[PDB]
């Protein structure tokens, strides 16, 4: 069980840790989050009480180093930093724990929600989508644009999701225009799975990371990426059976976790209606169709 | 974006453009089977590809053999149209290739956009105009070359005959759309108006009769009257 200590909390802020969140008051003696499950990526996220604009946060994995949060009064945000001195860090955490100034990662033993949302997500893949190679953790916020959004403007602060474009030479083989447009199996299986992602695990990891950035930061380009990766599978007649079964489980936990009040902005009517009712895979997503029909029947 | 009444003069500027109408590509007769079910029999069709500035018509004849053993023909017809327009563009020298293609039906946008990915600088546009190009097969000489075809064929026409010697492209397009609108609304009556006087003939190298400027005014009047009458009937007004 790992710990992310905080130097202090000088500004009032809502703090997120994965799917959980806590309000901290201005100068409240808050010194961090303990009992964080080893074996998963995590995200620690912020929304200032005085500017609810710019949700921002840090993807990290406690196996990769000792991370802490410290407020920067110049840049006006909570920053993640790595502590390279192991003994200094152990001594800081032990003190804050002894003084019980840390919130406990509030995991219910029965509850596989975080594992289910992050099953294929790997820190090394996050660090290639979010490029800042001097840090082992990755900063994301509400406003960061994707490589695809930029093409259609600061490259260093972009989300480098894999570009998916149904009306592109990459998606359409010369001489198979109608076949490749109506059945995206060659784009899914040859170009994306064999060509770019190498395997379905990397494809699902990116899909899962896009959804979590959409949900936790209201990142609009992430939401576009999540829907494009769903639509590419649903619009393919030929998908490995294990991939369809796994996609149904992934989407089920995503729809289950989504705040009921955000369905209006986080879910694309056209994509979901097409995926569940018109697509090749209309009958392949039993769990997802049942939760969507019971939780969001308006959308459909 | 979309071509409408507001940007109408753009049709007659010096940027090469083509209209594409796919409404006569897939044509059928519906009939009863021996067992009393219904079946279709395809007949020859055509792509209507027109330069509105010059009157040059690229009439690609669609022979019934292209449907043999295919499924979902109304869908395939849009893709086959897009394939043939793309092939026509690649066959033209660069300086003759259009800068825009306007499709008369929005269902042609994705098929044509996907077939033209190699031409990112050619804009594919819809139109809000309700153009009567479906009535092309009411022009006897176009109907005749389509029905007689025994294989895929491209035939080139000037749909304005020699009108551009005397009138502007704008006026020639206005005349063509009025003729086609009349032929579409009441073909028999339209055809009677065009041929009633036996002294005015169609030249071997022309589609329409050799009307004087004064005779075209009378004809154009007779076509507008046909259209309004028919409209008062259609709607009881």
């Amino acid at each position: 069980m790992n710990t992310v200590p905080f130097t202090s909390a000088p500004i009032e802020v809502t703090i997120g840790i994965d799917q959980y969140s806590f309000n901290v008051k201005e100068n409240q003696p808050f010194h961090g989050i303990k009992d964080i499950p080893i074996g998963h990526v995590h995200v620690i996220h912020f929304q200032h009480a005085d500017n609810s604009s710019m949700r921002y946060g840090y993807w990290f994995d406690c196996r990769m180093g000792n991370f802490y949060i410290q407020y920067d009064p110049k840049d006006g945000l909570y920053k993640m930093m790595e502590e390279r001195d192991g003994a200094k860090f152990e001594n800081i955490v032990h003190n804050f724990k002894e003084r019980q100034m840390m919130v406990s990662y509030p995991k219910i033993d029965e509850d596989d929600t975080w594992y289910n949302l992050t099953e294929f997500v790997q820190m090394d893949k996050i660090r290639k989508i979010v490029r800042k190679d001097e840090n082992q953790f990755s900063y994301v916020d509400s406003s960061m644009t994707t490589v695809q959004e930029n093409e259609l403007s600061d490259p260093a602060h972009s989300l480098n999701y894999t570009v998916i474009n149904f009306k592109s030479r990459e998606a359409i083989r010369p001489g198979h225009e109608m076949e490749d447009f109506l059945d995206k199996s060659y784009y899914l299986n040859t170009v994306m799975l064999q060509g770019i992602f190498k395997n379905s695990s990397n494809y699902f990891g990116e899909l899962q990371f896009a959804f979590l950035n959409a949900m936790f930061f209201g990142n609009y380009g992430s939401s576009l990426q999540w829907h494009a990766m769903i639509e590419l599978i649903c619009s393919s007649a030929t998908v490995p059976k294990h991939m369809l079964d796994k996609l149904d489980e992934i989407l089920y936990y995503q729809i289950k976790t989504l705040p009921e009040q955000y369905s209006d902005i986080l879910l694309n009517e056209r994509v979901w209606n097409i995926c569940l009712y018109s697509s090749f895979q209309k009958n392949s997503l039993h769990n997802t169709e049942k939760i969507m029909e019971n939780k969001y029947p308006e959308l459909l | 974006g979309a071509m409408n009444s507001s940007n109408y003069a753009e049709l007659f500027n010096n940027d090469i453009k083509l209209f594409v109408d796919d409404t006569n590509v897939y044509r059928v007769t519906v009939h009863k089977t021996f067992e009393g079910n219904v079946a279709t029999k395809a007949i020859n069709g055509c792509i209507f590809t027109l330069n509105p500035k010059t009157g040059h018509l690229f009439l690609k004849i669609i022979h019934t053999s292209v449907w043999a053993g295919q499924k979902r023909l109304s869908q395939l017809a849009k893709w086959k149209t897009a394939e043939e327009v793309s092939a026509l563009v690649r066959s033209l020298p660069k300086e003759e290739q259009p800068k825009q293609i306007i499709v008369t039906r929005k269902a042609m946008l994705d098929p044509l956009e996907v077939h033209m990915l190699d031409f990112p600088n050619i804009a594919i546009r819809p139109t809000e105009l309700r153009l009567p190009f479906s009535a092309a097969m009411s022009i006897d000489k176009l109907s005749d070359v389509v029905m007689k075809a025994t294989e895929p064929q491209m035939v080139l026409f000037n749909i304005y005959d020699d009108w551009l010697d005397r009138i502007s492209s704008y006026t020639a397009f206005s005349r063509l759309t009025l003729l086609l609108r009349a032929l579409k609304t009441n073909e028999e009556s339209a055809k009677m108006i065009l041929l009633s006087d036996p002294t005015i003939t169609i030249k071997s190298y022309h589609l329409w009769p050799s009307f004087t400027d004064e005779q075209w005014i009378t004809i154009e009047s007779q076509m507008r009257d046909l259209i309004l009458t028919e409209y008062g009937r259609k709607y009881n007004v």
